[PDB]
RNA sequence: GUAUAGUUGAAGGAUUUGGAAAAUUCCGCUAAAGAGGGUGAAAGCCCCGUAGACGAAAUGCUGACAACACCUAGGAGGAUCCUGAGUACGGCGGAACACGAGAAAUUCCGUCGGAAUCCGCGGGGACCAUCCCGCAAGGCUAAAUACUCCCUAGUGACCGA
RNA sequence: GAAGAGACGGAGCCGCAGCGAAAGCGAGUCUGAAUAGGGCGAAUGAGUAUGUAGUCGUAGACCCGAAACCAUGUGAUCUA
């Protein structure tokens, strides 16, 4: 049979064109008066793979 | 691509010229190899099977203890250490057939017909008839033209004359104009095949 | 080339038995070593799992949406119509026809890039706002039907 | 309270969820009643269902 | 026409080693039959067969086409009448829909309420309006699809105690 | 079509264009007041079909081994 890809990564990843993957950061969605101004500024913008994790769940994102 | 005709036992009219994008375009040697291999590899009946633990006619208790016996432990009487026990990992009904592209059969048919031609191996008769089929007239055709070996006769249509004289020695093995495979015509050395049969094999050969 | 054959150079490997004496490489636990459960009898873990440690997808957050109603179109640029010489009423038919846009997908949108050298015309559904001033300084005729 | 005799009302099965939401097996059972009816003019008694006394 | 008994069906001798030849050496013959099995060892020409050709008293099956059963009419008008009831649908509690009450349409089940009649009624994923597509609460229906206890005839880069 | 090679069959799938959650725009686009800066793209940048081999997933998945669990049945000739 077909494999399954997870559907908890196909509602929080999007695949660039490039080979990558653009992922949205954490730490957003909670108390803000602990944090300061420059992280809730730098902690809107997403950022990109590391070649650690792209190791183990590139088989799991098989087509999306 | 001229090859001479003969007409029962007379010799050497026309030379009949064919289709250079066929018979003259340098073989490839893999597509062939690869084309026999598929061929042969999808002849395979697939039929056979072995039962295993859950199959094998017999029982479901541990027959002893885990304990006291001082034996080893086991937990049913049929498993593969046993005699008569199930067989790990046996051979299973498979189908072994796969289909090459579109271009590769047409590639191997044309190479094959051109490796024929350029060895001078396909000998054209002008037509082959017989009034009632005498299997012993058509060997006499064969000594006409002078041929021993493993041959090929491509027939073109009903000649139910000339196709009920081929259950020869095995020099001779006989396909119509539609059937013409790869296996038929690599294992023989030489190919009879008459002027008709050339020319619907140049129609679905393009 | 007859019955009694050649492959290809490196056409065709051999395979690799394991667990088959212990002059070959892989006798004796089969190229996994000691004991653990990667080494088990159909053991190893699920595919992403990491410990008890929270994994990366339960880590950052979800995001986003899906329209119902997304209507994307069917992309040729401009280079593509380059061969098509003078006159032809390019479509979504005889456009195609030749293996260029196999599966329209909403209708045609034209691009851009790079030149064309022509006095075309075209139907698509789409256009942008370069293509249409591309063809016209070649002297065409675009119309969006 | 076996059947109707009229409609076809007959006792059944069914799960039964409490809270958080955990399942049982009830015993959904019609409401029945035994009621002396004129069947071909001589009264017998027999099961029958409320819905048919409308 | 076919199924269950069948008929007929071409062509070889001698020598050497042998316990015994189909083996070997000379010279022949056949083929719409050179598939297979058996014979004192390995056979186109010894036997059983095969290709071809022919054949059914009795019972069953399948086509066909006769007979006999059945079934099936047009155009216009639109005053009045008919078109499936404790049914549709709603509340409550459960189930079935990929859908776990969820913003939850559509299908059933238990109980309690409970409509309209063509200027009508349902549906288009809560709901309303507009548009579009459809007439529930009465029945029947071949083939394409899944299986093999058993029968006949075959095959296998399936096993050989 | 001989359980076959062997032709028809262009529904479909993959690559040729990306960015954005999206409306949309397009060799460019997103955030933004910004023609500023930044992210991700493009600037020759080649895929696809089949065979074979290494690894992984779903299936018992390299085999052997429990204590226990659930559903039908069989027993009071021993013993209470």
């Amino acid at each position: 049979p077909k494999q399954k890809t997870h559907r908890g990564l196909a509602k929080r990843v999007k695949r660039t064109g490039g080979g990558g993957l653009k992922r949205g950061r954490a730490f957003t969605s909670h108390r803000f008066h602990g944090k300061t101004k420059k992280q809730r500024r730098q902690l809107r913008k997403a950022s990109m793979v590391a070649k650690g994790d792209y190791k183990r769940i590139r088989q799991q994102l098989a087509r999306m | 691509p001229n090859v001479a005709l003969f007409k029962q036992d007379g010799t050497q009219n026309g030379e009949i010229t064919l289709n250079e994008e066929i018979f003259g375009i340098e073989p490839n040697e893999s597509v062939v190899y690869d084309a026999i291999i598929m061929q042969r590899a999808s002849l395979r009946q697939g039929t056979h099977a072995v039962k295993n633990r859950s199959a094998v006619r017999g029982g479901g208790r541990k027959p002893w203890r885990q304990k006291g016996t001082g034996r080893a432990r086991q937990g049913s009487i049929r498993s593969p250490q046993w005699r008569g026990g199930g067989v790990v990992f046996g051979p299973t009904p498979r189908s072994y057939s796969y289909k090459l592209p579109k271009k590769v059969r047409r590639l191997a048919m044309k190479s094959v017909l051109s490796d024929k031609v350029a060895e001078n191996n396909l000998v054209a008769v002008e037509g082959l008839s017989f009034d009632a089929p005498k299997t012993k007239e058509f060997k006499q055709v064969l000594a006409n033209l002078s041929i021993d070996t493993k041959v090929l006769v491509v027939l073109e249509n009903g000649n139910d004359f000339a196709a009920l004289s081929a259950r020869n020695l095995p020099n001779v093995s006989v396909v119509t104009s539609d059937n013409v495979s790869v296996l038929d015509v690599v294992s023989a050395n030489k190919v009879l095949a008459t002027q008709t049969a050339l020319t619907q094999i140049e129609e679905v050969l393009a | 080339m007859k019955l009694h054959l050649k492959p290809a150079e490196g056409s065709r490997q051999v395979r690799n038995r394991v667990g088959r004496g212990t002059s070959s490489g892989n006798g004796k636990t089969a190229g996994r070593g000691q004991k653990g459960q990667k080494a088990r009898s159909g053991g190893g873990v699920r595919l992403g799992f990491e410990g008890g440690q929270t994994p990366l997808f339960r880590r950052l957050p979800k995001r986003g949406f899906t329209n119902i109603n997304r209507k994307d179109y069917a992309v040729v640029n401009l280079d593509t119509l380059n061969r098509f010489e003078d006159g032809t009423e390019v479509t979504p038919v005889v456009l195609k026809e030749a293996g260029i846009v196999k599966n329209e997908k909403a209708g045609i949108k034209v691009l851009a890039d790079g030149e064309l050298t022509k006095k075309l015309t075209v139907k698509a559904a789409k256009f942008s706002k370069s293509a249409q001033e591309a063809i016209e300084a070649a002297g065409g005729s675009i119309e969006v039907i | 309270a076996k059947v109707c005799y009229f409609t076809g009302r007959k006792t059944s099965s069914g799960n039964n969820r409490s809270h958080a939401m955990n399942s049982t097996k009830r015993t959904v059972k019609p409401n029945l009643q035994k009621v002396r009816v004129l069947i071909d003019g001589k009264p017998k008694k027999v099961w029958v269902s409320a819905r048919a006394l409308k």
